[PDB]
C-alpha cells in the first residue's frame, strides 16, 4: 500500500548522484496558515478580491469561458490595449482600460507584499534539507507564486541562490549565463515562470530590470511582444532551461500542489517525458483523484508518470499532498 | 573526389620556380583523359595551376632527385617523386 | 570616389568558385518578377498583389484608412497581421462596426484568393531556377549551399525536383509530413544534400485541430498558413535561429537578390551577425538607384563588411562610391547566367 | 520449453547491439479488429470482393493455376496488354483488359484507403518502441502491404524515417543517397516491396514519383517491363537492400505475419541463410505448423531459420513441441513490456 | 584574435624571420572589411607591430623552403611556414 | 556456386569466362530446382537470352557492372552489333 512508494520515495531520496528539484505552485502558500487564515489567497480568493474593487469586459468573456481568472483578465485588458480603437468595442473613451490595469497592479503589489512569518515555516525546513545534502548535482526550483517568500526563505539561511539576474536597485538581466551554464555546484538556481511584482520593464527598452519594487509599474504573466528579438520579457529562456533540465540524463523529479491547468507547461512535460524515457514525474495531488482529468490522462499516456492523490494513486498508468508533511518526511529521511 | 587531370599540390614556391609532389598513387603511365592518353608529368609537358577564376600555366623543367628540397633529401634520401614547374603565362578572363 | 565593374565582377567570380566556404542564398519577391510567361510577368510583386487586394475585395475601406493612421501604405502583411488581431480578440466586430463573424469570411476569401493566383506552374527549362539547381549540381561543394525565400509560391521546390537535386526543407514524412525539430539541431545530415527554409510560408502549410501540430503537404480549400510570423505562445523562431547560427560560420558568405530591406527583423539578425562575426560577407543586389533603400545605406554605413550593388550606385567598405547605368547583375536572369558561365 | 525461448528472446532483442529489422505481411491487417470487423481483410477477401465487384480469365488461368490472388489476375492483364492484338482470347476490339484495369485500380485503392483508428493501434506500440533505443544500428522496416498505415502511425509518434523518396507533391525517386547510406543515426529506413497506392508512373519516362495520390491511376505490384533498369528500380533495389542485411553481421531479425509464399522472397532469404551463417532469422506462423510446407522445407534445409507457430516449434531445423506471441497485439504488448 | 592576422614568429635570424600560418586554414582568403587578400604570397607584404612602433617586412619563401631544419624531421607532410625578410619600420 | 563468385578471393593466375546468354551444357534438372553443368544432352538446353525462372543472368551482369567500376578498367569489344539493350544500358 502506501509504505511501498514511501519507501520507494525515501530510497530514491537516499540515491544520490542525480539532480533534484520540485515546483511550487499557488496551493503550497495557500495552505499555509497565518492568524488562522491563508498566508496567500487561492486564484478564487484572488479573483473574489479583484472584484470587489467595470463588469462589462468580464460578462462579455464569459459567453465562450467559464469563471475566468486574474491571468485571463488581464490579457484580456492588454490585448484590447495594444489596438488602438478598442473602446468602441466595449462602450466608448478607451481610457478606462488604462486606469483599471493599474489599479488591478496596485492592488495585486499590496495583496502579495506579505512578510514571510518566523522558523515555523515549513519553506525554511526545505531550505535546510537542501543545504544538509552536499551532492554536486545542484538544485534548480521553479515556481508559479507572485511573491518572494521563497527568495527570503533561501536568504534566512545564508543559501546561495541565483534567480538569472544581478546587480543592484537597476539590476539587468545576465542572458548567457544559462547559455554557458558555468556555476559553481554550490550555488542553486531558482527561475519564476510569471514573475513577481519585482520584475519592471523600462520605457526607452523592453529591459525587464529586477530590483526595488517601482511604484506603478510591475512585471507579471509574461505574454507581451516577442518581436524584440528576444531578451524582451523571456519566459521562453526559463522553458528551454526546464527543457535542458529534463534533456540531461533521466531522474525522477517531483511537484507541489500543481493543478496540471497550464496548457504551455503541459505540453513541454509531454515533450520531456516522450523524449526521456525514464524520466519521471512524482506529481502529487491535493485533493480528489477524479477531480484532476489533465493529470490522468497524462498518466495513462505516459507510462513512466507517476501521479498520486489523497483518495487513489495512478502508478504504471493505472490508477489505485501537504507540503508541510512532505517537509517533515524529507526532514526526518535526512536524518 | 578528385577530377581527372590531377597531377599533384604544389609544396614550394621561389617567384618563379614551382615544385609539385605527385600525389598519384601508382602507375604513373597513360592517364586517361576526354578518350585521349596523356602521360603523367614530363619533360616537354606543360601543367595547369588554377586560382579561383584564372588557369596558370608552366612547363616542366627537372623530375627526380634535383627537384627535391633542400633537406628532405636529409631528412630521406630515397625518395623522389617530386618535378620541378616554371611558369610561363596565364590566361585572363 | 570611383569604381570598376570588372573588378566586383572577377572578384565575385573568384569568390563563387571556391569549394570549402559556405555558401547561401536569400530569394525575395522581386526575383520572380524578372521572369515572365504571359506579357506581365508570371508572379507579381508586392505592390501589385496589394492593388489587387485593393481592388478585388466603404466598411472595407476603412481598415485600410485606420491603419494609415500610425504607419505609411499598408501591406499585405500588415492587414493579415490586422486581421490575426481582429481574430485573438473574441468581441472584436464593434471597431468595424459589421457584425462579429465577417472577419473570418474575409479572411477565407483572401486566403482563397491568394492561393488561386500563386499556384502558378512556373514554364520552360530556359527559366534562371533550373540553371540555379544546375549549378548547385555543377560542383561537389564539401559543404553544402544553403537557400533562405520570403516568398509564397513553390517554384523553387519544383525546379529542384525537375533536375534531381536532393534537399531537406525541416520537414520528413510522405502522407502527413510532420514538422522534425531534433533533427535540424542534430544537423547530422548528407553532405551532399542542400536546405531551403521558406521564412515566410507557402501554400503547402496547413494547421491541424487543437493539437496544433503542424504539417506540410497537398494545400487544401479554405486554409493556408501562408501567415509571415502570425502570432503564438514555432518553426519560425528555429529558422531564424538557423540562419543566424549559419551566419556565424567561418568565411561565410550570404547573397541576397531582389530584396528591397523593407523588413527590420531582418535587418536586425542581419546587423547583429555581421558584429558578431567580423569575416562575414554580404552582397546586397538591387536593382534600382539606392537613394530608394534608407534602411541598406544606414547599415552599410555602420557596418564595414557590407557591399551594395545598384543600378548606378554602390556602397563599399563604408565609403559611398560611383561606378566607372550600370551593374547588370541586378537582374535574377543575369545573375543565374553568371551561375551557368561560372559552372561550365 | 517456451518460456526458454521467450527469455532468449527478450535478451537478445532488447540488448542493444546488433542491427534490428522487421517484415510485415497482408496478415497484419487482420488482426486489427475496427467496428467487429478487420479493417483490412486478407489477400481472399479482396479477391472475392472483385469477384463480386467476367470469369473467363480467372477460369482461363484455373486450368494450370490453384486459387488465384489478385495479383496473379493484374499480372495477366498486363501481359495481354503488352501484346498488340490480345483480344483474340476474349471477343474482339480491346477494350475489357483495359477497362477491367482501370476498375481494379481505383476498386483497390478505394478499399485500402482507411483511416487508423485511435492510440490503442499496436503500431503505435511498435512506434514507442522504436524511438525507446537510440542505438547506432537503426532499424530498417521492410513491409509487403499497399497502406500507409505504419507510416502514418510512425508520424503521430513524431519519428523520422527514409522511403528512398526525397522531395515535396511531386518527388522523384532518389537513387544514390539508397546506397551512399550517408543518413543520420536517428533516421530509420521503410521498404515497401510491393509498391503503396500513391506511386504514379510518367508519360515521358518511368519515373514512378511519390506524392498526392493520383486520381485513379496508382502503381501497384512492379512488374512491367525491366530492360531499361536505372528508372522503374524500386523492386530491384529494395531487394538488394533486404541482401544486404541479410548480409553482414547482424545476430538478429524478426518476421510476423508472413506467409512464405513469395518465390522472389524465399530464394533471396535462403541465399542470405547460406551465405550468412551468423545472422539468425525469427520467423513466426500465427497459424498452425502444418499450413506452411515451404517454411517447414526452409527450416529443414537452412538450420539458421528459427520457425514457430501455434502448433509447434521448429528449433535447429528439427521439430519441437510445447508442454501467445502468435496475436500481433500480444506481440506488440511483449515488445511494450520488454521496453518497459 | 583581431582581423589583419595572419600568425606567430618563430625564429629570428637578425633578418630573416620564419613564420607559421596558423591552423585555421583551407579560408586562403582571409577576408578584412569586404576585399580579401590571399595569404602568404610572393610579393605581399606583412607588418608586425611591437608595442608602439611597427615593423614591415617582404615574404620571399613560401613553403618547404622556410620551415626549420628539425620540423621535417618531426614531420615532413606540414609545410605552412613563410620567409619573411625586413625592409623598414613605421615611427610614431 | 554463389559465394565464391561474390567473396571474390581466387588465384591471381586464374582466369574468369562469364557468360551473358548461357551456353549448350547448361541444363535445369527441375525437381530440386537447382541449375548446373555438365555433359551435353540431347534436347536439353538453356539457350535462353534472359529467360523469366523464378538467377544467374543477373549475377553475370552484376559481375560485369562490378568490373566497369574498378579503377582504370579498359574494355573491349569485338563483334558486337550494339543492337542489344541491357548490355547498351549496363
Amino acid at each position: 500500500d502506501t509504505t511501498q512508494q514511501l519507501s520507494l520515495l525515501k530510497h530514491v531520496l537516499s540515491e544520490d548522484k542525480r539532480p533534484i528539484a520540485f515546483i511550487i505552485a499557488a496551493g503550497c502558500p495557500v495552505s499555509i496558515r497565518h492568524n488562522d487564515a491563508p498566508l496567500i489567497p487561492d486564484v478564487a480568493g484572488l479573483t473574489r478580491k479583484i472584484s470587489d474593487s467595470l463588469m462589462k469586459i468580464i460578462q462579455n468573456l464569459k459567453t465562450t469561458i467559464p469563471n475566468p481568472t486574474i491571468e485571463d483578465i488581464l490579457s484580456y485588458i492588454r490585448l484590447l490595449q495594444q489596438i488602438p480603437m478598442s473602446g468602441k468595442i466595449h462602450d466608448v473613451e478607451n481610457s478606462v482600460i488604462n486606469a483599471l490595469e493599474e489599479s488591478i497592479c496596485e492592488l495585486i503589489e499590496e495583496e502579495v507584499n506579505v512578510d514571510l512569518p518566523g522558523n515555523a515555516t515549513p519553506y525554511h525546513k526545505i531550505a535546510a534539507w537542501i543545504n544538509s545534502i552536499n551532492r554536486e548535482h545542484q538544485v534548480e526550483i521553479f515556481t508559479t507564486n507572485y511573491d518572494l517568500l521563497m527568495e527570503q526563505a533561501l536568504e534566512e539561511l545564508n543559501v546561495p541562490y541565483f534567480d538569472g539576474f544581478v546587480g543592484s536597485k537597476r539590476a539587468f538581466f545576465d542572458i548567457r549565463t544559462i547559455e554557458e551554464n558555468k556555476l559553481p555546484s554550490r550555488w542553486s538556481k531558482l527561475w519564476k515562470l510569471h514573475g513577481s511584482i519585482n520584475w519592471q520593464l523600462d520605457k526607452q527598452t523592453q529591459t525587464i530590470w529586477r530590483g526595488t519594487p517601482s511604484k506603478g509599474c510591475s512585471l507579471i504573466h509574461p505574454s507581451h511582444l516577442k518581436y524584440d528579438q528576444s531578451r524582451k520579457m523571456p519566459y521562453l529562456v526559463m522553458m528551454d532551461q526546464l527543457k535542458l533540465f529534463l534533456n540531461q540524463p533521466s531522474a525522477i523529479l517531483i511537484t507541489c500542489g500543481y493543478s496540471y491547468k497550464d496548457q504551455h507547461i503541459n505540453e513541454v512535460l509531454s515533450q520531456g517525458l516522450q523524449t526521456n524515457p525514464n524520466a519521471l514525474i512524482y506529481g502529487l495531488q491535493y485533493d480528489v483523484l477524479e477531480n484532476y482529468q489533465e493529470a490522468k490522462d497524462m498518466a495513462l499516456k505516459r507510462s513512466n508518470l507517476i501521479l498520486l492523490a489523497k483518495d487513489r494513486a495512478i502508478i504504471g498508468k493505472k490508477e489505485g499532498g501537504d507540503f508541510q508533511h512532505l517537509a517533515s518526511f524529507l526532514e526526518e529521511i535526512s536524518q | 573526389t578528385e577530377a581527372s587531370t590531377y597531377i599533384g599540390t604544389v609544396q614550394d614556391v621561389n617567384g618563379a620556380n614551382i615544385r609539385v609532389v605527385l600525389d598519384i598513387n601508382t602507375i604513373s603511365s597513360l592517364k586517361f583523359v576526354d578518350g585521349q592518353g596523356y602521360r603523367i608529368g614530363q619533360i616537354g609537358s606543360f601543367v595547369r595551376i588554377p586560382i579561383g577564376y584564372i588557369n596558370l600555366f608552366g612547363i616542366v623543367s627537372q623530375v627526380g632527385a634535383g627537384a627535391v628540397p633542400d633537406k628532405l633529401l636529409e631528412v630521406e634520401p630515397y625518395g623522389h617523386r617530386w618535378i620541378s614547374v616554371q611558369l610561363v603565362g596565364e590566361e585572363g578572363i
